[PDB]
Formats: structure tokens, C-alpha cells, sequence
């Protein structure tokens, strides 16, 4: 006779994207201005997740 | 700049509309409704309120 039988791979993930400084300093624009000082740390974790 | 799609943050403010529940203790005192009393005594037997 004949057997049929399925398989799944996966090819793809959802993106995911992050606002550093929301994800941070929300609103508080005192947060805001100490978070300034670390500098190119939000721009590292926005390129690596684009 | 080079041709591209640019994640550019916005922002809001809120410093109105504060609400602000206590949940008091006690109930006030009400001095003024005892200042306002109708029977007022004259200086040889004044009242006194604690
Ligand atoms: C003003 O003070 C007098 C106290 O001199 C209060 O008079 C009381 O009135 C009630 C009425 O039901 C009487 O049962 C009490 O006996 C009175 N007290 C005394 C000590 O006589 C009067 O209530 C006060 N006014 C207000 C608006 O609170």
C-alpha cells in the first residue's frame, strides 16, 4: 500500500523589536539624563536586533 | 544619511489631573461646627471643648 506521514520545520521567529530608552528611562526625563552618560549602549542592543 | 528606515522616538507628558485617594483615619474634629453654635457664653462661664 501507500503511507503518508507529515513533518514541520521551522524557517522563521517573530521579530521582536525594543525601545531602549522607554524600555529604561520611561518617561522621566531626570532618567533620561543620566541614562545619556552610558551613550552607546541603547545604539549596541538596537543594531544587534536589527 | 543613507537611504533607510529610522526608528525616531516620540513623547507625552502628563503633570495634570492627580487624583490622590487616602483612605483618612479618623473623622475630623469639626471645631467650626462648634464655633459656629448658636448659644454663646458670656465671660464668667465660658465652655470649653477638648
Ligand atoms: C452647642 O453647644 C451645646 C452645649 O451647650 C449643645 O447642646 C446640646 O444639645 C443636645 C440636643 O439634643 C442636648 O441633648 C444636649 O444635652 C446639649 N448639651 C448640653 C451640654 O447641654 C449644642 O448641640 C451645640 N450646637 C451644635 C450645633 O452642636
Amino acid at each position: 500500500t501507500i503511507a503518508g506521514h507529515e513533518e514541520f520545520i521551522q524557517t522563521s521567529s517573530p521579530k521582536v523589536t525594543i525601545d531602549c530608552s522607554a524600555f529604561v528611562c520611561s518617561n522621566y526625563a531626570a532618567c533620561h539624563d543620566l541614562l545619556s552618560e552610558y551613550g552607546t549602549f541603547c545604539d549596541n542592543i538596537n543594531s544587534i536586533l536589527n | 544619511p543613507n537611504t533607510g528606515v529610522y526608528d525616531l522616538s516620540g513623547f507625552t507628558v502628563k503633570p495634570v489631573a492627580t487624583v490622590y485617594r487616602r483612605i483618612p483615619n479618623l473623622p475630623d474634629c469639626d471645631i467650626d461646627n462648634w464655633l459656629n453654635n448658636v448659644s454663646v457664653p458670656s465671660p464668667l462661664n465660658w465652655e470649653r471643648r477638648i
